[PDB]
């Protein structure tokens, strides 16, 4: 009846935020004036950093800011349009070239934004039918494209062979089951080179030899591995040394240790062409500023031009993950190689709420000693595997060590203070 | 003179319309010979009748 | 007040919009255009079962399950890659007015292209995002982000709620609430990533969306993102809306009945394809009557509309304190990159907290941020406010001069972008390179991304453009509509 | 995009025409005659209808719903599945004409009905719509 619908209308929905604080968490968003460089200033307190990702420290070099000026002064800031619809510079076209070039690979897409580089890369080849494998502690713009590509996803535990295997074999089980849909199933497999949230790395040639065992297909997302894992520093594959080509498809940013903005996949190109088609993010947003752009090129100037850099960042890397170590009441999770570390606490509290409201008084005596920390934030009620709370310690090369000791002297021993 | 100028614009409009522009002219004049031996038999039929 | 016509949508101005139906004759054309070329792709690929050189997938150690489906790639290679030298320009100047053009060439019928060293320059650009004219390397305007790219950088190493935040961040979030007229404010990195980004963080399992006909591919992707029922409703059907409004209170979920979490609505101001603006006050009015929320896309809107341009809200003179949250970029009036999320200062704090971006993704470089608050200065007050009254004189000239020339135009006649209907397949790969010829450069958008019967191309105003520039480019386009018979209106 | 393809403005008015077009060209062949030229014609017609509406599943194009239709055939997928539709009936309807049309030509004979009946049957088989997804032992 026409007036019973009428009284279905008086109804109220849920209004729209909740009622957000849960004991009141607000996260103080930390105000930094100036650069953030390696002699920083945040919220009126001078300090060094230890989260900033310029690995390189290629924020600070004025050639790099006299190259993009010069792009400033030619070409404007912004592009008018996508990247299809007269939106595609030359150094454009000139850094696709060079990451080819540097990866000794065919192709090279560049997207606009750091994120959206595999959170658009992964559903345009994994299409509701296909198997995905996926190592669980992935970064979070793995574990979205995922979700975009309707595909069942199989997780396996954190850099952990054979137990890949077990679910490998489980569809050889479904292989001779059903062979009709085996031959349309085309299963992939998702390993990123470096962890960000563990700050470990995955063994790919016993990966590699495992893909054609099984007979599947590899998506290297080398985000914080790019840049300084090879003697030149083109990630796990320069350190593994093995072949580029086994790998179908190597992800990264540039942002990560080059300092500029957005994200690149390179590759064969028998897949990088097919993004330029379907890419969601690729056609469909604004191409990447050309100022952006010619600083980067000039980044892989000056990686190319001096591979020494690659060198001391390593052994650098081997004496604050040495000389750290030994400290009660916490723990180092990260491996030696990693440049990013976790140093979560072991002797675990009660509620992670708390338990970040006791990290949190670490990071805050530590920035009033003039060092400066993140404390390694996360979406607890969606990331579908979350860490326990961290804080990231980050090195550069323009670090200066006899300045980096003084930190773990300092950290050594205020935590114990605190426990 | 013209005429046979003007008259090229019309084949050129019959480019446009179904789509004989971007066709790949090896692949035109297979088209070509199918619109002309079918209104090639439709007189040698049509004179019969 | 002009029109309060039934939903008690009050309307101002006279709104005139045009959607002139297709003619007959020219539609079944259109058919036989794409089955003469849909036939001979089956010829082509038949021709492929023995070896316009391809991708060629490793046989070296590979031939598995193989990757792609051959039938997926139909179009992309049978009627794209015929045709695929337009759109796809490289350019080597500022996109301004005027637009040097790297010219390319194929010999292997657009397999792979060849630069000769050509620049093709002084070509008159009408397929830019430039409407407000900040496409310039001259000026104090863009002379301010040069102080700022000396001194800060090019780009965060770090997030926002991590180490990234800078003041001008600070500054920027509050410079633009002030703009809009809202509380608080937030920026992004860019426009896409926005929408893929926040719209999942508001509307969780129970919600139910309802969304246009043609939004985008931001709009559509944050709703599949969070996982919530989409609904579909057609074009500027208030109508329409509100039926499926009506149905969406008086029924719940398909399985169970229970009663809808919370319901919104996803709208965009002017929609890029067929250029026309939202019926605005009819929705206002509409989900006041039904409790709905609502998502707003200044997108191409904002500093196009209104005087003194500030989106549609201004331009029907409304209050910005009845959208409940609005977006824009600023790659599309502002010569920027990014775009913002403007909403009540509840709303903000709790995206400051649960945001995908803040949280995960880098945040803006600094320089943009400057060219962004540079550019709101010399609109909020120098190349400043008087450019929006010469693109709306713009906008004005040019829709009533096509249509007395016997083009047929969709849209808004005061929107700044001009659909320009094509039919034919061949009338698109002709078009684009027939206006290359005559020194300028346009737009011409596809069949996968249209219906079957749209095929249209597309102009983009300017007030960079002067009448000069926007009178000669009227004089080539009286050529070229004659000589491919495009006249499809009768009026 | 593969849903509104049927739903367009016009295309029942091109379907005729390409029929029409192919009655007149196949009456004009020689060594033919006036029934088996509508033998053949709806032989062809209703090939033609198996073809490309029973047979290729998928898009020509990509699907941004992640490939949902790469499994359903171009019947299955109009106006997304809802059956009794304005366009499918239209569909339907058509090579029932041209039985009749058949029927009325070549005089009622025993092989015409024999020929000219089996492709008719094994077009309107497929539509019926509790013949949604059953797929006889392949494809
Ligand atoms: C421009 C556009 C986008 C893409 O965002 P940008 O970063 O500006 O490229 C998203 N949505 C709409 C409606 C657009 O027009």
């Amino acid at each position: 009846v026409k007036e019973k619908e009428e009284l279905i209308e008086e109804w109220q929905p849920e209004p729209l935020v909740p009622p957000v604080p849960k004991d009141h968490p607000a996260l103080n968003y930390n105000i930094v004036s100036g650069p953030p460089s390696h002699k920083t200033v945040v919220n009126g307190k001078e300090c060094i950093n230890f989260a900033s990702f310029n690995f390189l420290g290629l924020l600070d070099n004025p050639r790099v800011k006299a190259a993009a000026l010069a792009s400033l002064k030619k070409y404007g800031v912004g592009t008018c349009g996508p990247r299809g619809f007269y939106g595609t510079f030359d150094v454009h076209l000139d850094l696709e070239d060079r990451l080819a070039k540097f990866m000794k690979t065919e192709e090279a897409i560049i997207y606009s934004y750091g994120f959206a580089t595999i959170a658009s890369a992964i559903p345009a080849y994994s299409k509701r039918g296909d198997i995905v494998f996926v190592d669980r502690a992935a970064c979070f713009a793995i574990q979205k494209g995922l979700q975009a590509s309707r595909s069942d996803i199989k997780l396996f535990k954190h850099n952990d062979m054979a137990d890949l295997e077990r679910l490998l074999k489980e569809q050889e089980i479904e292989d001779q089951k059903n062979p009709r849909k085996a031959r349309v199933t085309r299963r992939f497999i998702v390993v990123e080179g470096l962890y960000m949230n563990t700050g470990t790395i995955c063994p790919l040639p016993e990966l590699v030899k495992l893909k054609y065992k099984y007979k599947a297909r590899i998506f290297l997302e080398e985000s914080l591995s790019f840049g300084v894992l090879g003697e030149h520093g083109r990630g796990v594959t320069e350190h593994y040394g093995i072949n580029i080509d086994d790998i179908d498809l190597i992800s990264a940013n540039m942002e990560n240790a080059l300092a500029s903005i957005g994200g690149f996949c390179c590759g064969r190109s028998f897949v990088i062409d097919h993004q330029r088609l379907s890419g969601q993010g690729y056609c469909f947003s604004a191409s990447l500023p050309p100022l952006l752009a010619a600083a980067a090129i000039e980044a892989l100037n000056i990686m190319e031009e001096n591979p020494g850099i690659f060198a001391v960042l390593k052994e650098k890397c081997g004496q604050i993950h040495k000389a750290l170590q030994g400290i009660s009441g916490l723990k180092v999770v990260g491996e030696s190689l990693s440049p990013a570390f976790h140093l979560q606490l072991e002797e675990s509290t009660g509620s992670r709420e708390q338990d970040v409201r006791l990290l949190q008084e670490i990071v805050d005596q530590c920035m009033n000693r003039s060092i400066a920390l993140t404390q390694a934030r996360y979406l607890e009620k969606e990331e579908k595997c979350l860490p326990p709370p961290s804080i990231r310690v980050v090195v550069t090369v323009e670090q200066t060590e006899e300045e980096l000791e003084r930190a773990a002297s300092t950290i050594k021993e205020v935590a114990q203070a605190v426990l | 003179a013209r005429a046979w100028k003007q008259m090229s614009w019309f084949y050129y409009q019959y480019l446009l319309v179904t789509a004989l522009y971007m066709l790949e002219p090896w692949e035109r004049t297979v088209f070509n010979s199918m619109l002309v031996s079918i209104v090639g038999m439709a007189l040698y039929t049509g004179y019969v009748f | 007040i002009h029109h309060v016509t039934q939903n008690g949508g009050l309307y101002k101005r006279p709104f005139n919009e045009a959607f002139e139906e297709t003619p007959m004759l020219v539609a079944v054309l259109t058919y036989v255009g794409y089955g003469v070329l849909t036939l001979f792709g089956y010829l082509r690929d038949f021709l492929r079962y023995w070896r316009c050189h391809h991708a060629t997938e490793r046989e070296e150690q590979k031939d598995f399950v193989s990757l792609y489906q051959d039938f997926e790639n139909f179009y992309t290679r049978n009627l794209y890659m015929r045709i695929r030298d337009n759109w796809n320009r490289p350019i080597c100047s500022v996109p301004g007015a005027r637009v040097d053009i790297m010219e390319r060439q194929s010999h292997d019928y657009n397999w792979s292209f060849k630069y000769t060293g050509n620049i093709i320059k002084g070509v008159i650009n009408m397929g830019s995002y430039n409407y407000l004219g900040f496409a310039r390397n001259t000026g104090s305007c863009q002379e301010a982000a040069a102080k700022v790219l000396e001194e800060y950088g090019a780009g965060v190493c770090s997030t926002r709620q991590e180490i990234g935040n800078l003041d001008k961040h600070e500054e920027l979030e509050e410079l633009v609430a002030r703009f809009l007229g809202v509380e608080a404010a937030m920026a992004y990195g860019m426009g896409f990533a926005t929408n893929s980004m926040n719209i999942p963080a508001l509307v969780g399992k129970g919600c139910l969306i309802l969304s246009d006909e043609l939004n985008h591919a931001s709009l559509v992707l944050g709703a599949r993102l969070s996982g919530a029922t989409i609904r579909i409703f057609k074009h500027n059907n208030m109508q329409s809306l509100e039926k499926l409004l009506k149905d969406a209170i008086v029924y719940g979920q398909p399985r169970t009945r229970r009663p809808w979490k919370k319901i919104l609505i996803l709208v965009e101001g002017i929609y890029s394809m067929e250029g026309s603006i939202v019926r605005l006050p009819e929705v206002i009015a509409l989900k006041k009557k039904y409790k709905a929320y609502l998502y707003l896309d200044e997108a191409h809107s904002i500093g196009a509309l209104g005087p003194t341009g500030r989106g549609v809200v201004e331009y029907f003179g409304l209050d910005p304190e009845d959208v409940d949250v609005m977006m824009g970029t600023f790659t599309k009036s502002f010569g920027a990159s990014g775009g913002y999320i403007g909403g009540k200062k509840e709303l903000i704090d709790y995206l400051r907290t649960h945001s995908h971006s803040a949280v995960y993704a880098t945040s803006l470089s600094p320089p943009v941020v400057e060219q962004i608050i540079t550019s709101m200065k010399c609109i909020m007050g120098s190349l400043g406010k008087e450019c929006v009254q010469q693109l709306a004189e713009n906008t004005r000239y040019f829709r009533r001069r096509l249509k007395e020339m016997g083009f047929i135009i969709y849209g808004n006649e005061d929107s700044p972008v001009v659909p320009l209907m094509l039919y034919m397949p061949a009338k698109i790969g002709a078009f684009g390179r027939e206006m290359l010829k005559r020194n300028i450069g346009v737009v011409v958008v596809g069949f996968p991304a249209t219906p079957i019967i749209e095929s249209r191309a597309r102009f983009c105003l300017s007030a960079a453009h002067t009448k000069e520039i926007l009178d000669t480019a009227l004089k080539e386009i009286d050529e070229v509509g004659d000589l491919l018979q495009l006249k499809y209106s009768r009026h | 995009p593969n849903t509104r393809v049927m739903n367009s403005r016009g295309i029942w008015l091109s379907y005729v025409l390409a029929i029409g077009l192919l009655h007149i060209v196949l009456l004009s062949i020689p060594f033919v005659s006036v029934p088996v030229v509508w033998t053949l014609t709806n032989l062809i017609h209703n090939m033609g209808m198996y073809i490309f509406l029973h047979t290729v599943k998928g898009t020509p194009f990509e699907t941004p719903d992640q490939g949902k239709a790469r499994l359903l055939t171009h019947w299955e997928q109009m106006d997304y599945g809802v059956q009794f539709t304005a366009s499918r009936k239209f569909l339907t309807i058509t090579p029932i004409v041209l039985y009749f049309l058949t029927s009325f030509y070549t005089k009622y004979d025993q092989i015409h009905f024999v020929l000219n009946t089996v492709s008719l049957m094994s077009v309107l088989i497929p539509k019926l719509p509790q013949l949604h997804g059953v797929r006889i032992f392949g494809i």
